[PDB]
């Protein structure tokens, strides 16, 4: 795999040219260490095995030196281990905040989570535990096979064209195993499809007294299928077999062909049965292989996830109310269009109030607004600027955002404040709080501020995270200020916090809320009713309450809403 | 561990034959590394060309013998693994039909998925491939040995020289390491939630930055510094252990070990090419049975999962809508009360609503009014008639519910509305559709009434809730347990919704679960839940004037 030349460090790139060099010079020596049994052999089975002192004498010189460069490139391969998985680790920590949020697909979020998880062990020990046995192993077999051309040119070309047979094999052994592996899940998965759907509706099944019916007729799915179900997996049969089946058959081929040369005459007796022991370690590393062929496809999927995460896609790079505009805007996740020439203009300082039916892009706007995503096509504009074109410092410092989620870190309540303004004086952060209504919190906190919000540490509901995610909001000096809103109505607080944020906040900056209840938007000066990513009404509120609007409809639904009690009318 | 062998009790002679036709495949493997040895003794000797032809033969028809018999045990092998997991899957579905519907709303488990899907897959691989794989890996090693040990024993001996050396290693480094051994599982599972927690507050990061990266960021270098400092002392032991078992050692070993008694005359230089053969690739044969060992843990560890699935305690059946509930206490964990002493009676007609803090246990006295569990302590009566004693039929002919996260059932939407009662005319769901305020958004629909509903489909969360209370409404239960959340599940069409249920609590015993407290004004009763107990019970006027947890709440709101 050639990703591997990329992950390892710049610093440890003499590190690799010592490990290569080192081992080639491993796999020649264990090659002169299996075609020194040629002449060993032949004396040890002759009638003077006397003679025999002077090869082990040179074969155990062979394996010190061996086991000599072993070590040295065990030790280089832990070192070498252990700097990769600094490096990849380090690289993918930091290329992820730079990575376009488009790119978090929720399989690709999977990836990257795989990648960062369980990566810790497998790149620690990659190098040691599969590269330097799976290099010695298929490169043993064709040291052997050309240091055998001296030795018998027949002998050694049929044993270097076995080389690749025997490789052919192996692979074909991989695919026809990983096909049968994919065919057994894939009937699994089909036969267990139905019960998955029998599991899901169960309280709809048993509710509406239908569960004798669905069960009778998934049970009867089952066997009808399970019926047809006996003729697959004609391709597992060779899965394995096929390549011991065929190493032996070269066993016996080689064995064969040194038995016809001696009986042909080109080889004697004792040189016979060394060949034989000499092509029985030719074939022994192509075990190694096939026994190593399982770590290797686990270590080819976790460098195939590296890979995506590392060629993720990057951003590209470029304190009066910004005046935001959109011009013509197009944004699709994917092929699902949610924003269709989408254009309008906001004033600056005056708190506009998108609202709409959900899915509608809503979130969306504000997201390309805050510069999370990019418009796909048109222009997004802060005071006649393209929010592309901010730089990144610039980007941060310019717009400010309350997420549908709290998105809170384990912490005290207090650094969890502070990550808006980290170097704010402690009167913003009481100004924060108590605009936010946190103070009210730390009445029921027993430590106050300092106290932690980690779920190991307090576990918070819903108003109190979104009070201290306003909080957040109002301590940063963002020009901009976006309330994408979450609002629970088991806390009023937090619909009070919310209205003194887009009211009591004093800071003069251009607001945007996407709002459910009208609790917030009584104060908005303009309004956006998006439906279906598209703009269908735009003005004040009196304005378009006297139009007897879409949003006059809205208007009515929300407040005959409020006032719902059960068992009257 | 009794577990895990329970489920595969049946299979207990067929995997015995097959263990036993494995290995006599592997046996049959290793032949033609005898058939060389004996060709070794024929050549030596001089013989007729018949002698060779001969053993060509045998070889030939040991290794075709192998591949058939292989060939011939894994079909048989999958046939039964099939015969077994068609059992085993039809034996799940019954289970399925009858735990009790608080079994599904589990957490701290496995999901049904991993526990019906990947685990029989579990199942059939450590049938298929497992049990066989590691019965040839045991086979062989122990072939090996003994028929070395065979050939001459003063030469088989110096091979536990390497081989004990690389056990000692082993000890020594497991013993070294049982603290950091023990610790890593805890890293890896804390590092793999520290990296879902940073990969989801990724947008946090994008605008507001901070000291959000370097709190992961140190995490990481703990974990790699963690690694490094536990692996690092080990390359020493690791390296020569390594070295210790290849092949090349065994080799210098047996011909150190083999030469001195060949060329002395206490050894025959022919039985010495079985060590050669078959005894230099012995460390990695020895390495092997690990492997296989761990793949027969991996299959038993999903065995030990569906057999805990298979002894699950299943709902008993013992033996003008009131519901009258007796002493009722319940423990989902043993020793953890949830439910402690409750006593009320649902008065007909009347709606009943039910109000606590967050956590209070107010959702589950309704679960177990609707049965989602059995009541441990107590008895909850629903027409004066134990809801123990009550066939699921007849139980939920008279409690129908309508709790958050409402399933739809693959089907046309007339057969959605129309699930409890499918003979009624398509007139009367329609009727019930326009009760339930979602007649509007069918007919919009291209199909119209008979679109397939199912996982995905066109309907938002509002509208299939909404079609899940009109088929609530077709129901006709008397009594009703009511989740006040579906209310504000989608605040976009909350008016609809809040229409929806009006229309569905016209005269029927309700038990509203309430979250917020002004819709719940007009409730002929109102129960105060606090630690699983009630507390105060009445009216919103009277609980009010009695200044007490209930005023709190109020003002609170
Ligand atoms: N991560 C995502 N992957 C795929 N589709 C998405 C994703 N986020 C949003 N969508 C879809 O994009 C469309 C627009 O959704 P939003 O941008 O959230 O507008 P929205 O109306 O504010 O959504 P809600 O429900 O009100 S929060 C909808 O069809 C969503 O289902
Ligand atoms: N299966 C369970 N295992 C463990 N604890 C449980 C289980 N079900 C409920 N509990 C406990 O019961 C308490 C909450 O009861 P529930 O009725 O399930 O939730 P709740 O009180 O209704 O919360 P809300 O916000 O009021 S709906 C908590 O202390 C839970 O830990």
């Amino acid at each position: 795999i050639r990703t591997l030349l990329r992950l390892v460090p710049a610093e440890k790139r003499g590190a690799v040219a010592g490990y290569a060099v080192l081992t080639l010079l491993s796999v020649l020596l264990r090659a002169v260490g299996a075609v020194l049994l040629i002449p060993l052999l032949a004396a040890l089975f002759s009638d003077t095995p006397s003679d025999a002192w002077l090869w082990l004498g040179w074969l155990t010189a062979v394996t010190l030196a061996g086991w000599v460069t072993d070590t040295n490139t065990a030790r280089l391969g832990f070192d070498l281990g252990f700097a990769v998985l600094s490096r990849t680790q380090h690289d993918m920590a930091d290329r992820l905040p730079n990575v376009a949020m488009s790119w978090f697909t929720p399989d690709n979020t999977a990836t990257a989570r795989q990648a960062i998880a369980a990566t810790g062990p497998e790149l620690a020990g990659l190098v040691v535990n599969l590269l330097t046995p799976l290099i010695g192993a298929a490169l043993l077999p064709a040291a052997i096979g050309v240091a055998l051309l001296f030795v018998s040119v027949p002998l050694g070309l049929a044993a270097l064209a076995g080389v690749a047979v025997l490789f052919g094999a192996l692979a074909l052994s991989g695919r026809l195993s990983r096909a049968a592996d994919k065919v057994a899940g894939e009937t699994n998965s089909a036969f267990t499809e139905r019960i998955i759907e029998f599991a899901r509706t169960q309280q709809a099944l048993r509710a509406a007294r239908r569960v004798e019916p669905a069960r009778s007729q998934v049970g009867s799915a089952l066997a009808a299928q399970h019926g047809a179900g006996l003729r697959l997996l004609t391709m597992q049969i060779p899965g394995q077999v096929l390549f011991s089946l065929a190493g032996q058959v070269a066993l016996i081929g080689f064995a064969g062909m040194a038995v016809w040369l001696t009986v042909r005459g080109q080889l004697g007796v004792p040189e016979a049965i060394a060949l034989i022991v000499v092509l029985v370690r030719y074939l022994e590393p192509f075990a190694a292989i096939a026994d190593l062929a399982p770590a290797l496809e686990t270590t080819r999927a976790t460098l195939n996830r590296i890979q995506a995460v590392l060629d993720a896609p990057t951003l590209p790079a470029g304190g009066a109310a910004p005046s935001i505009e959109f011009d013509d805007v197009r944004f699709s996740y994917g092929d699902e269009v949610v924003l269709d020439g989408v254009s309008f203009t906001l004033r600056p300082g005056n708190t506009t109030a998108i609202v709409g039916p959900s899915g509608s892009g809503k979130t969306t706007i504000l997201s390309l607004i805050a510069g999370l995503q990019q418009p796909a096509s048109g222009r997004v504009l802060l005071d006649g600027v393209d929010v592309t074109t901010l730089d990144p410092e610039a980007r941060r410092a310019a717009v400010s955002v309350v997420f549908q989620h709290p998105y809170l870190f384990d912490g005290t309540l207090r650094d969890n404040v502070l990550v808006g303004d980290p170097e704010a004086d402690p009167d913003d952060v009481t100004a924060a709080m108590r605009l936010a209504r946190v103070d009210e919190l730390l009445d029921r906190l027993p430590d106050g501020d300092a106290t932690v919000v980690g779920e190991g540490g307090t576990a918070l509901s819903g108003g109190e995270r979104q009070r201290v995610s306003i909080a957040r909001a109002l301590l940063k000096p963002a020009p901009v200020l976006l309330v994408d809103e979450a609002t629970s109505a088991l806390d009023n607080a937090n619909e009070a916090a919310v209205v003194d944020a887009l009211t009591a906040d004093p800071r003069p900056r251009t607001r945007v809320i996407v709002a459910h209840r009208l609790a917030s938007i009584r104060h908005a000066d303009r309004v956006l009713f998006v439906e279906a990513g598209r703009v269908v009404e735009d003005g004040a509120i009196d304005e378009l309450l006297a139009a007897g609007g879409r949003f006059a409809q809205f208007w009515a639904q929300q407040q005959a809403a409020s006032e719902w009690a059960i068992g009257s009318t | 561990a009794e577990a895990g062998s329970r489920l595969l009790a049946p299979l207990k002679k067929p995997l015995i034959v097959s263990g036993v036709l494995q290995a006599l495949i592997t046996l049959i493997e290793l032949a033609p590394f005898v058939l060389l040895v004996e060709l070794a003794r024929l050549l030596l000797g001089g013989a007729e060309a018949e002698r060779l032809w001969t053993l060509g033969l045998t070889a030939v028809s040991l290794i075709g013998l192998g591949a058939v018999l292989a060939a011939a045990m894994t079909l048989w092998l999958h046939r039964v693994d099939a015969r077994f997991a068609h059992e085993l899957r039809g034996r799940l579905l019954t289970k399925l039909s009858r735990l009790p519907l608080g079994w599904f709303t589990r957490r701290g488990s496995a999901s049904t998925k991993q526990l019906v899907q990947d685990d029989t897959l579990a199942l059939h691989y450590l049938i298929t491939h497992a049990i066989p794989d590691a019965v040839a890996a045991v086979v062989a090693p122990v072939a090996v040995l003994v028929y070395l040990f065979v050939a001459d024993w003063r030469v088989a001996l110096v091979l536990f020289i390497p081989v004990l050396v690389y056990l000692v290693l082993m000890s020594v480094m497991t013993i070294q390491s049982g603290s950091k051994i023990a610790q890593a599982p805890r890293w890896a599972e804390r590092m793999g939630g520290e990296a879902g927690a940073f990969l989801e507050g990724q947008p946090v990061i994008r605008i507001f930055g901070g000291a959000a990266a370097s709190r992961f960021r140190r995490r990481l270098d703990d974990y790699i510094d963690f690694l490094v400092s536990w692996q690092r002392p080990f390359v020493g032991k690791k390296t020569l252990m390594d070295l210790v078992t290849r092949p090349a050692t065994f080799l210098w070993i047996i011909l150190v070990a083999g030469v001195p008694l060949v060329v002395t005359g206490r050894m025959d230089p022919v039985n010495l090419l079985p060590f050669l053969l078959l005894g230099t690739t012995f460390g990695a044969r020895l390495l092997g049975i690990g492997y296989g060992l761990s793949g027969i843990q991996t299959g038993m560890l999903a065995a030990r999962r569906i057999q805990t699935v298979l002894d699950e305690p299943e709902l008993v059946v013992r033996d003008p809508g009131t519901v009258e509930l007796d002493r009722v206490s319940f423990e989902y964990r043993p020793g953890v009360p949830v439910i402690r002493d409750v006593t009320l009676t649902l008065r007909p007609g009347t709606v009943t609503a039910l109000v606590g803090p967050s956590g209070s246990g107010k959702s589950t006295l309704a679960a177990l009014v609707a049965r989602f569990h059995d009541v441990t302590q107590g008895a909850i009566r629903v027409d004066g008639r134990d809801i123990r004693t009550l066939t699921a039929d007849e139980l939920y002919r008279r409690v129908g519910f309508v709790l958050q996260d409402a399933q739809l059932v693959h089907g046309s939407v007339a057969e959605n509305i129309a699930l409890a009662e499918p003979d009624a005319g398509l007139e009367r769901i329609r009727t019930a559709a326009r009760d339930a305020q979602i007649h509007d958004r069918i007919t919009r629909m291209p199909d119209g009434y008979d679109s397939v509903l199912g996982a995905g489909s066109a309907l938002s969360g509002g509208e299939r809730q909404r079609v899940t209370i009109a088929r609530a409404i077709l129901a006709d239960t008397p009594v009703l347990v009511l989740d006040e959340a579906t209310a504000f599940a989608d605040p976009e069409s909350e008016y609809l919704v809040q229409q929806a249920i009006n229309r569905l609590t016209r005269d029927r015993t309700v038990l509203v679960i309430a979250h917020r407290l002004h819709t719940i004004t007009h409730a002929d009763q109102i129960v105060v839940l606090d630690d699983g107990r009630i507390v105060e019970v009445g009216t919103h006027d009277e609980l009010l004037a009695a200044g007490g947890r209930y005023r709190g709440l109020w003002d609170s709101g």
